[PDB]
């Protein structure tokens, strides 16, 4: 990705040999930023609405005269929007991206009959994962604010078009916006949104109301649909190694119809739960997530006593083997990150919006079994935990059962 | 333009077909083999699902922990899924972590122990997945549309098999099945991303070259398949969102009328009202669904095989007083294929499907599943402009003749499953697969 | 490169457009003629529609030429 | 009986030429 | 619940001439509706009778 | 006839000098004898409202200008059936005539006929 | 648009009826009113005649027609009523409208009691002058000419049909052609049904539209117009005059009522802002 600058755009692209050209707008607006609750999910579900020149409905049935298809996430540092279509169409995303952020009229109809119900759907669909719920509320404990922001919109707390209109003056603004352009070609495109991002606000770089502080604690999310339990560790110094860390320790199975030769994936024997652990890297906070979920209560509680007492293990001592496997499944994660087009813009987007170079897989660090244990022995005496718990919250675990 | 695929066969006939990408920096080899249930007889039908448990149940020289530790070793991962005529077994790694993964491939493949204690322990693995797969109501849905499609015929068989053969696979019928079906002419070994071709076909060289020959070598993808127009209702009253698929015979891979086929599916589209975008899409149906809140998504589908294939929808609703109008609008939209059809449809699916051919193939695994599905299935790699050339070459009155002979008033294959007691019996369906008005 | 799609409305009016019922004209034709068949094949009877259409048909038209003789005719 | 995969016999009622 | 609403018969015509909700300000004009229908009324009560005497 | 319609024609009159000047006057005098302001109402209260499109426009006024547009529904249909007119602040004075709807139904209308150019679009 | 496309229906069935019973009194406007209306299919070319023969069962009006007229007469006004009934059906998923032309969706009153006691005032009110006529005038309303016997042989020289059918009747007077006099009367009815179509107005009704309230006046005395020309000798100079308000009666639904809802639009328009 050859980072460049066009009239005050950060341009990152790379041209490629495929069909298939992926420009993704990401925008320093992911929920970190949100100034009120949701309001970066409403954003991003409030890209492609009718805009001044073009309507939502001529825009979607252009877009699928060039077949080309749209992809929006929010995350928690960045709202990415992707637009993937024909390399020969590149003008036309160009220009769609320049008028979402220039002159989106955010009517009032839209954000009641079109964005909000959407926004409700795409985090209902997310929730019948209790993994997923039960990660979002250890980054609640764990930040309370900042970080701690729900990153998707909640019906108990509505974000109001004034809100939405509001956050969209500081976020759609040249300061908060890189362009992302796999398979497209780098020259071309700088020429392009040179053109078409002239006149799109300067604006100011968004920041984060207060800055991030840790705390531990529980949260017991009562569903009745699936079970889970986050045990996270704060992380106030985000190192590297915890990548490493996250990889050895695993969960996941390498292979179908099989458990998995990583400690957290052997504590799961006998059970039918998965287990993940996950580094969150956020710049300048972290979050080291130990996730299980499964159908059993009493099971997820057994694997959880399992899985800490893997982390304690894990402090104690590494083996070389064990630490070369860690480099491995780490290379690999950071390699699949850099191929999967959604994470792949976020990450450039990050080196783009803040200053973070990537590291790119062929440059991730081999840790010693001696760093390793180094950095799990800090996560084992963390005077912070969070436990949160998913599901039938009575029969979970507790964080000082921990 | 991507880089060429090239291909390499081996003496006993397996076929290496690769395409390098140089921008990434992983890759997936895999094998895909022209075997799946359908290859089975009613005696042993739920073998090659059983085989697909068993690969990773270790080898001759690797126990299953040490396969384990092996993959985990490499870095990357191993997949597999057995469908009713394609198996494929494929590993995402590093680029340099490429030839262990193919010696791996290797060895679960040829030299798999199959030992009498891991068969009786998956017999309760798999046991077990026969009632788990309930909750997955897309595949119950479709699962129970070929059962009833292709009634008592191979194709109609589930991957899982019944119960009761599971319960009596032994490990001879398991060796059996792969010496007869997992034979080199009916293998493609395929790598996508950072591989050398010629890398892959020492690799090849080195570890497939004692793979069996079959004895009547057919090409990649040859095949008798007879549809009934039938219904399952599985009424569910209990559950709160309607499934159902309706489907009329479609085409197989290598007809005169694929591309036809697709252009027409891409005419009715899909829709899902949780997609921002789906309300605004150009699709009749689209329309009707989205204004009339008639449907939670909807999914034309045209599943093919060697000799057949299902064409067809799959609808999910809540409005489960309205499923007739659901139903009755969709198959509406299906009569209009054959008697309203104009360029106007036809120029704006072909060019929604001249991209849509293409934007699928956007990671090394997807990648691989289409050079292994185009070579398992055609016998070659159909490149961009043969497939852009297929879709020009489909005229408004090319998918008109189409529908009429493949729609109009043709029997339909119906699964229902959920609360549809809304859903009329199978005439009133049928009878909406013409138009008195025409 | 392409800057914008390429396409033009075409006229229409009511939601009909003329390539779609242009692929109808040929329908009404049938339709017209089941119209005119079944409308011919209910008048059959009226002694006008076999005087003025039905015996002027050539080889089939003296299905329709019955005289009654005047011997049975009391009118 | 089970196996709701195992459509019943329709053999007795199902005309081979049907397509 | 009320006969007028529970009984299938009753409840048309209690749908028609009784719970029927109308517009608070409809004028005299809004009368000739029934007066057509008294007209057809008497028009079904006198013509039965003739006819039972017309030849 | 659609609002759209009405509004563009509208907007011809009022570009035009001349027609303008002879239109606006017209249309003032008009609106006067109309008297719909003697009930009330404000012009868009008259508008037609079973009509798919309205009935979009109407849910989409805010909640304020609906509650208001009740009640001075309300009260002209008392009015009308006691054949009095409104007195005092009840009358709607000119400058109380605000469109408060035509812009919603302007924007109903907009997409329902780019829906119906767009599904008669050809691919060139 | 439907209770009123139904409506249009039994308005032709009324007539037909009306019409229908005219006849079976038999006395001479009774014989040449039959003639006439059974001679409008005359109109249709080629079958026309044969169809007349077919509904009189003879040559000529007599015996076989009035029994026939008898048997329609009769069945008729229960066909009537079944569309009467369709069209209160049909108006039941909108609703009345109302004098204002708003929604009245807002403030709805029971049909009883408020609807019933208005009734029964013009109940009332229409059997005042329902006893006016038949107990002090009973004949004010016909012909003398139906106190005659059917005589075949002479129509009276004072040919003036059913003080309601006047109106088309000096429409099909009007037209000088046999099939154009009867399109136009027939079609004075049908046109109605275009109504739906060709009032462009926003706004519903003409509680508040000055102009349309105007041309609603002279179409209504248009109206009356013919229906009073419908009864005058036919002479000069109101030959000239019935076909000028024929032509009046046309462009109203045509013309006028299309240009004046388009122009009353823009007025309301531009006149608020
Ligand atoms: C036949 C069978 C007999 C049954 C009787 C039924 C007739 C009743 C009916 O419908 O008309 C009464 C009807 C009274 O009805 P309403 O409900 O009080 O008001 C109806 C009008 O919309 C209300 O109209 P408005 O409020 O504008 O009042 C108008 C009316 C004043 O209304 C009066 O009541 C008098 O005055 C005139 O228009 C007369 C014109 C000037 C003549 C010089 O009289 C009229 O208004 C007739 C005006 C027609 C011209
Ligand atoms: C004869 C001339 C007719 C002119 C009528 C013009 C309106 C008018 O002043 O009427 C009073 C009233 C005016 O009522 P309105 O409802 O417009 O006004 C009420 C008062 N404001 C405006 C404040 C709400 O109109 C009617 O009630 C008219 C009913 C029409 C009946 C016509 C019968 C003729 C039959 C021919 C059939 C073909
Ligand atoms: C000709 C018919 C006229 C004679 C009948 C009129 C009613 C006689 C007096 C009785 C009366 O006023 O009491 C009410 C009966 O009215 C009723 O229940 C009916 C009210 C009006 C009678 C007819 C309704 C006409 C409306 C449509 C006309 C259709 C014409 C078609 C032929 C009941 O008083 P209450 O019920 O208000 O309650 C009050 C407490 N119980
Ligand atoms: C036998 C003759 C008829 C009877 C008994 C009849 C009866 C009624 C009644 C009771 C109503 C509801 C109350 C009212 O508005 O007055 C009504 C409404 C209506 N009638 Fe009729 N009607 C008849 C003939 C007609 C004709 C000939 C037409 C149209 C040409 C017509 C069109 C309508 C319409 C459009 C309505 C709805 C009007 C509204 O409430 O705004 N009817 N009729
Ligand atoms: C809308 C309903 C009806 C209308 C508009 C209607 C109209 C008429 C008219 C105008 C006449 C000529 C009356 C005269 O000048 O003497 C008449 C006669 C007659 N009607 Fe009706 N009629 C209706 C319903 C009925 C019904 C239901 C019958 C049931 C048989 C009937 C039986 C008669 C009979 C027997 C005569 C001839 C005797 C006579 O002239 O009085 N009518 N009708
Ligand atoms: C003897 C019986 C006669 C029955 C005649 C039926 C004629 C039906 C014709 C018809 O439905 O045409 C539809 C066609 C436009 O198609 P679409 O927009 O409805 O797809 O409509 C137009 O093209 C106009
Ligand atoms: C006995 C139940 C059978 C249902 C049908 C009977 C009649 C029926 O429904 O009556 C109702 C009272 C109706 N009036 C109204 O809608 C009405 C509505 C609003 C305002 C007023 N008045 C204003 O001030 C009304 O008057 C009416 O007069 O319509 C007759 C024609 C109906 O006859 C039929 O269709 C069948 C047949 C006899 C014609
Ligand atoms: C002499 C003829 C014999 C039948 C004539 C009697 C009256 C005509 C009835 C036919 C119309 C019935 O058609 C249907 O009936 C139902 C049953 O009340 C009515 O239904 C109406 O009232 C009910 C309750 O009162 C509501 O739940 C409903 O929302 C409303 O539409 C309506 O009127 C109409 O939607
Ligand atoms: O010449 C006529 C004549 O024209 C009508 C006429 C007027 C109304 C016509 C009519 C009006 C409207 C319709 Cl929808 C159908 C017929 C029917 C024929 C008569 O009723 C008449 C009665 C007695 C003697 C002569 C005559």
């Amino acid at each position: 990705f050859s980072t460049a600058e066009a009239a005050g755009v950060k341009v990152a692209a790379q041209d490629g040999q495929s069909p298939i050209s992926d420009l993704s707008v990401v925008l320093r607006g992911g929920s970190r930023y949100a100034t009120v609750p949701g309001v970066s999910h409403i954003l991003e579900k409030f890209a492609f609405q009718n805009t001044v020149p073009k309507s939502a409905l001529r825009f979607v049935r252009e877009l699928e005269l060039f077949g080309g298809k749209l992809y929006t996430h929010t995350t928690r540092e960045h709202i990415v929007l992707r637009t993937q279509f024909l390399k020969q169409d590149l003008p036309y995303f160009v220009d769609a991206f320049a008028n979402v952020l220039k002159e989106t009229k955010f009517q009032q109809f839209e954000l009641t009959e079109r964005v909000a119900p959407v926004a409700e759907l795409d985090l209902l669909k997310r929730e019948s994962d209790p993994a997923f719920t039960a990660l979002e509320a250890a980054h609640e404990v764990a930040f309370r604010t900042g970080l701690g922001n729900s990153v998707y919109a909640q019906g108990y707390s509505p974000v109001t078009l004034e809100d939405v209109k509001e956050f969209a003056r500081q976020v759609y603004a040249k300061q908060n916006v890189a362009v992302v352009g796999n398979n497209v070609v780098p020259a071309d495109l700088q020429q392009l949104v040179g053109t078409a991002f002239a006149d799109l606000q300067e604006g100011s770089k968004v920041t984060q109301a207060g800055t991030t502080t840790l705390h531990g604690g529980e949260a017991r999310v009562r569903t009745s649909t699936g079970n889970a339990l986050t045990i996270a560790l704060p992380i106030a110094e985000p190192k590297p190694v915890y990548h490493a860390l996250a990889s050895f320790l695993g969960g996941p199975a390498s292979m179908p119809w099989s458990v998995g030769a990583s400690p957290l994936a052997q504590a799961t024997v006998g059970t039918h739960t998965s287990v993940k652990a996950t580094y969150h890297n956020y710049g300048d906070a972290g979050l080291f997530a130990i996730t299980i979920k499964g159908d059993s209560p009493a099971e997820i509680s057994q694997v959880a006593h399992k899985a800490v007492q893997a982390l304690k293990d894990t402090g104690a001592e590494v083996t070389e083997e064990q630490a070369a496997r860690a480099y491995a499944k780490s290379k690999f994660a950071a390699a699949e990150a850099f191929e999967n087009p959604d994470s792949s813009a976020s990450v450039i987007g990050m080196e783009l919006l803040s200053g973070v170079s990537r590291i790119a897989p062929e440059n991730v660090q081999k840790f010693t079994p001696a760093e390793l244990s180094e950095a799990a022995a800090q996560l084992s005496a963390s005077a912070k935990p969070v436990v949160a718990a998913v599901g039938q919250v009575h029969a979970l675990p507790f964080a000082d059962e921990l | 333009v991507s880089p060429k695929t090239r291909t390499s066969n081996l003496k006993n006939g397996l076929t290496i077909a690769s395409e390098s990408n140089p921008l990434v920096q992983t890759a997936t080899v895999g094998v895909w083999i022209d075997a799946g249930s359908r290859n089975e007889n009613a005696y042993n039908n739920g073998t090659a699902h059983f085989f697909e448990h068993l690969a990773f149940k270790g080898t001759d020289k690797r126990s299953q922990h040490q396969l384990e530790l092996d993959i985990e070793n490499m870095g990357g991962h191993l997949n597999a899924y057995t469908s009713r005529e394609s198996t494929v077994y494929y590993a995402k790694s590093f680029k340099d972590d490429v030839p262990k993964s193919v010696e791996i491939l290797a060895d679960i493949l040829q030299h798999s122990k199959l030992a009498e204690s891991a068969i009786d322990r998956e017999r309760e693995v798999i046991t077990r997945e026969l009632e788990e797969v309930n909750k997955q109501y897309e595949e119950v849905v479709f699962d129970h549309l070929h059962a009833t499609a292709f009634m008592n015929q191979p194709l109609g068989r589930t991957i899982l098999g019944p119960r009761e053969n599971i319960q009596t696979i032994t490990n001879t019928e398991l060796r059996k099945f792969i010496t007869e079906n997992y034979t080199a002419d009916r293998m493609v070994l395929v790598g996508a991303g950072a591989v050398d071709h010629d890398a892959l076909v020492e690799l090849a060289e080195k570890y497939f070259s004692h793979l069996p020959s079959s004895q009547s070598p057919v090409p990649l993808g040859t095949p008798i398949p007879n549809f009934v127009g039938s219904e399952v209702r599985l009424r569910d009253d209990t559950m709160p969102v309607a499934h159902i698929a309706i489907a009329v015979e479609g085409v197989s891979w290598t007809s005169e009328d694929y591309y036809t086929a697709l252009v027409a599916q891409a005419i009715i589209g899909n829709y899902d009202r949780a997609v921002g975008t789906s309300r605004h899409q150009g699709s009749r149906l689209s329309n009707i669904v989205s204004e009339n809140n008639l449907a939670n998504s909807f999914q034309s589908f045209s599943t093919s095989y060697s000799d057949t294939g299902l064409w067809g929808i799959y609808l999910t609703s809540e409005n489960t007083t309205q499923i007739d109008d659901l139903v009755h609008f969709t198959l509406k939209e299906w009569n209009r294929l054959s008697t309203s059809v104009s360029n106007l449809q036809v120029e704006r699916a072909k060019s929604q499907l001249k991209a849509g051919l293409l934007l699928s193939l956007d990671g090394t695994t997807y990648v691989a599943e289409d050079i292994g599905r185009q070579l398992t299935t055609l016998g070659r790699r159909v490149t961009p402009a043969e497939v852009e050339a297929k879709l020009e070459a489909v005229t408004e009155h090319d998918v008109r003749a189409w529908a009429q002979k493949t729609l109009y008033d043709k029997d339909i294959a119906l699964v229902g499953l959920g609360p549809i007691e809304g859903l009329y019996d199978y005439n009133r369906i049928r009878n909406d697969m013409s138009m008195m008005r025409w | 490169y392409v800057k914008k799609p390429s396409y033009k409305i075409v006229p229409h009016f009511l939601g009909f457009n003329i390539p779609t019922v242009s692929k109808w004209i040929p329908i009404f034709g049938i339709w017209g003629a089941a119209a005119g068949i079944g409308a011919l094949f209910l008048i059959e009877g009226v002694p006008r529609t076999r005087q003025d259409i039905l015996s002027k048909i050539p080889i089939i038209g003296e299905h329709w030429i019955r005289e009654i003789p005047a011997s049975d005719n009391p009118f | 009986g089970k196996s709701t995969y195992k459509i019943p016999d329709f053999t007795p009622y199902l005309k081979k030429d049907r397509n | 619940m009320a006969l007028r609403k529970k009984n299938s018969l009753l409840n048309m015509a209690n749908s028609y001439v009784l719970d029927s909700p109308q517009p608070s300000n409809l004028n005299y004009f809004w009368n000739f509706g029934s007066l057509l229908a008294l007209c057809l009324v008497i028009q079904l009560a006198t013509g039965i009778t003739l006819a039972m005497h017309y030849t | 006839a659609s609002i759209t319609s009405v509004v563009k024609t509208s907007e011809l009159i009022l570009k035009s000098p001349l027609l303008s000047k002879i239109v606006v006057p017209l249309a003032k005098t008009y609106v006067k004898f109309s008297g719909y302001r003697q009930l009330g109402f404000k012009m868009n209260d008259l508008i037609i409202e079973e009509t798919p499109n309205m009935q979009l426009a109407l849910r989409r006024l805010p909640p304020t200008e609906s509650y208001d547009r009740v009640y001075r529904l309300i009260r002209a249909t008392q009015f009308s059936l006691s054949h009095k007119l409104a007195t005092g602040n009840d009358i709607t004075k000119p400058e109380e005539d605000d469109h408060y709807l035509i812009p919603y139904i302007l924007d109903v209308e907009a997409e329902a006929f780019e829906k119906d150019a767009l599904d008669n679009l050809e691919v060139v | 648009v439907l209770p009123w496309s139904i409506g249009v229906i039994i308005f032709l069935l009324l007539i037909i009826t009306a019409f229908m019973g005219y006849v079976l009194v038999f006395g001479q406007m009774s014989l040449w009113g039959a003639t006439v209306i059974c001679n409008l299919v005359s109109a249709i070319p080629w079958l026309g005649e044969d169809i007349v023969h077919f509904l009189w069962g003879g040559f000529s009006v007599g015996n076989p027609t009035l029994q026939r007229f008898f048997a329609l007469h009769y069945l008729m006004p229960f066909v009537l009523a079944v569309f009467a009934l369709l069209h209160l059906i049909a108006l039941h998923t909108a609703g009345s409208s109302n004098p204002l032309g708003i929604t009245s969706n807002v403030d709805k009153l029971s049909m009883h009691p408020y609807y019933s006691f208005k009734d029964l005032i013009t109940v009332f009110a229409f059997l005042l002058m329902f006893t006016l006529f038949v107990f002090f005038s009973p004949d004010k309303l016909g012909h003398p000419d139906n106190y005659i016997p059917a005589n075949p042989m002479v129509t009276p020289a004072s040919i003036v049909p059913e003080w309601y059918l006047l109106p088309f009747y000096a429409i099909l007077r009007a037209i000088p052609d046999k099939l154009g006099g009867v399109i136009a009367m027939v079609a004075a009815i049908l046109i109605l049904l275009i109504l739906p179509i060709v009032d462009r107005s926003i706004i519903r009704g003409n509680a508040f539209k000055p102009i349309s309230k105007l041309l609603f006046g002279f179409f209504i005395c248009n109206f009356l117009l013919l229906g009073v020309l419908g009864q005058v000798h036919i002479e000069p100079p109101f030959i000239v005059l019935g076909q000028i308000c024929t032509i009046f009666y046309f462009s109203y639904f045509l013309i006028l009522l299309p240009m004046v809802s388009t122009i009353e639009n823009i007025f309301f328009y531009i006149g608020s802002l």
